[PDB]
C-alpha cells in the first residue's frame, strides 16, 4: 500500500 | 524471521519532448508484488504476485491514483532540481526514491525509511528516528526547510509505523504459502584444474529464498578469505536466488577445504567437502 | 555526473541439461545511469525474444536488471550476453559457461 501523499522537493 | 515492505521509484527525464519515464516497483521481502511503468499501455498499477490479485478493484484504483501522483511529484522534482543545480535543459537526469518498513519475527515495527537521490547521489533522507532529515548539500537543505515547515516527517512517520506495517502483515498473511515459506539452498561443489599444481573449488547455493545467505570457506577449520571469489547473489528468475564462492587450492590438498552455508531455511548451517 | 559500469553474470535459471527446456539469464547490476543495452547471443547472433525485469536499484542507488530468454541447451550451441552502457567504450561480451 503506497504512501498517501508525496511532497515535492 | 524478519520482513519488509519496500517501494522503489525511478524517473528519468526526457529533455526534448514530454514527461519522464517513470518506473515503480513494490516488494515484500525479496518478492516483487506490484509494478507501474509509464511506457506500458495499461496506465494502472499492475499485480506481479498471485496473492496480491486477491485485492479488489478499489485497491487497484487507489494504488493507481497514488502511483500517478508519485510520478507527478517526480516530474516536478526533476524541474526543481535542474533549477537548484543550475543545469541546462539539454541533458537527461534521474531521480530515485525508496521508502518502506522493516518488522521483526513478531511482525512488530522495527525500522522505517524514506530516501531520495538525484543523479545517483544522496539528496535527502529521513533519519532513523523518523523525526528529522539528512540533507547532503545546500540544495537538499532548502528541501529540508520546506519539508520541516510542512511537517512532512510527521505524515511519513504515521505511514511507516502504521499503514506500512499493517499492510505488510496483511500481505504476509494473504501470501503465506510462499511469503512465509523458506527455501533452503540446494548445494554442491565443482572442481577445475588450471595447471597441474593449482585447482579451483566452487561451492554453489541454488534455489534459495529469501536472498540473504552466507557462504564461506575454511582451511583446516580456520576461516579462509585469501584466494577466494564470492559472486553477488543473483536472481534465478523463478523467485529464488543463487550464489557461489570459490577458492584456489594446491592440487591434492582439496581435503583441507570446507564450504559453510548459512541461511534461514537451514536449522543447522551446512558443510560441504570435495 | 556519476557513472558506474555494469557488472555482468550470465547463467541458467535451472541446472542446465541438454534437451531440457530452460531459461538463459543475463544479470546486470551496479550501473548508473539506467540506460543500458543488453542482448543475449546464440552462436554470436542476437536472440530476438528477450524479456527483462522491471528496473530497480540497490541501497547505493545502483541499478539492476535481469534479461532472460527460453532456451533448450545443446552440446554444440554457444551462448553469451552483450552489454553496452555509457561507461563502456565498446560492447562487453560475457560467455555462458555451464561448467562453472
Amino acid at each position: 500500500n503506497l504512501v498517501p501523499m508525496v511532497a515535492t522537493v | 524471521g524478519s520482513h519488509s515492505m519496500r517501494y522503489f521509484f525511478t524517473s528519468v527525464s526526457r529533455p526534448g519532448r514530454g514527461e519522464p519515464r517513470f518506473i515503480a516497483v513494490g516488494y515484500v521481502d525479496d518478492t516483487q508484488f506490484v509494478r507501474f511503468d509509464s511506457d506500458a499501455a495499461s496506465q494502472r498499477m499492475e499485480p506481479r504476485a498471485p496473492w496480491i490479485e486477491q485485492e479488489g478493484p478499489e485497491y487497484w484504483d487507489g494504488e493507481t491514483r497514488k502511483v500517478k501522483a508519485h510520478s507527478q511529484t517526480h516530474r516536478v522534482d526533476l524541474g526543481t532540481l535542474r533549477g537548484y543545480y543550475n543545469q541546462s535543459e539539454a541533458g537527461s537526469h534521474t531521480v530515485q526514491r525508496m521508502y518502506g518498513c522493516d518488522v521483526g519475527s513478531d511482525w512488530r515495527f522495527l525500522r522505517g525509511y524514506h530516501q531520495y537521490a538525484y543523479d545517483g547521489k544522496d539528496y535527502i533522507a529521513l533519519k532513523e528516528d523518523l523525526r528529522s532529515w539528512t540533507a547532503a548539500d545546500m540544495a537538499a537543505q532548502t528541501t529540508k526547510h520546506k519539508w520541516e515547515a510542512a511537517h512532512v516527517a510527521e505524515q511519513l512517520r504515521a505511514y511507516l509505523e502504521g499503514t506500512c506495517v499493517e499492510w505488510l502483515r496483511r500481505y504476509l498473511e494473504n501470501g503465506k504459502e510462499t511469503l512465509q515459506r523458506t527455501d533452503a539452498p540446494k548445494t554442491h561443489m565443482t572442481h577445475h584444474a588450471v595447471s597441474d599444481h593449482e585447482a579451483t573449488l566452487r561451492c554453489w547455493a541454488l534455489s534459495f529464498y529469501p536472498a540473504e545467505i552466507t557462504l564461506t570457506w575454511q582451511r583446516d577449520g580456520e576461516d579462509q578469505t585469501q584466494d577466494t571469489e564470492l559472486v553477488e547473489t543473483r536472481p534465478a528468475g523463478d523467485g529464488t536466488f543463487q550464489k557461489w564462492v570459490a577458492v584456489v587450492v594446491p592440487s591434492g590438498q582439496e581435503q583441507r577445504y570446507t564450504c559453510h552455508v548459512q541461511h534461514e531455511g537451514l536449522p543447522k548451517p551446512l558443510t560441504l567437502r570435495w | 555526473m556519476i557513472q558506474r559500469t555494469p557488472k555482468i553474470q550470465v547463467y541458467s535459471r535451472h541446472p542446465a541439461e541438454n534437451g531440457k527446456s530452460n531459461f538463459l539469464n543475463c544479470y546486470v547490476s551496479g550501473f548508473h545511469p539506467s540506460d543500458i543495452e543488453v542482448d543475449l547471443l546464440k552462436n554470436g547472433e542476437r536472440i530476438e525474444k528477450v524479456e527483462h525485469s522491471d528496473l530497480s536499484f540497490s541501497k547505493d542507488w545502483s541499478f539492476y536488471l535481469l534479461y532472460y530468454t527460453e532456451f533448450t541447451p545443446t552440446e554444440k550451441d554457444e551462448y553469451a550476453c552483450r552489454v553496452n552502457h555509457v561507461t563502456l567504450s565498446q560492447p562487453k561480451i560475457v560467455k555462458w559457461d555451464r561448467d562453472m
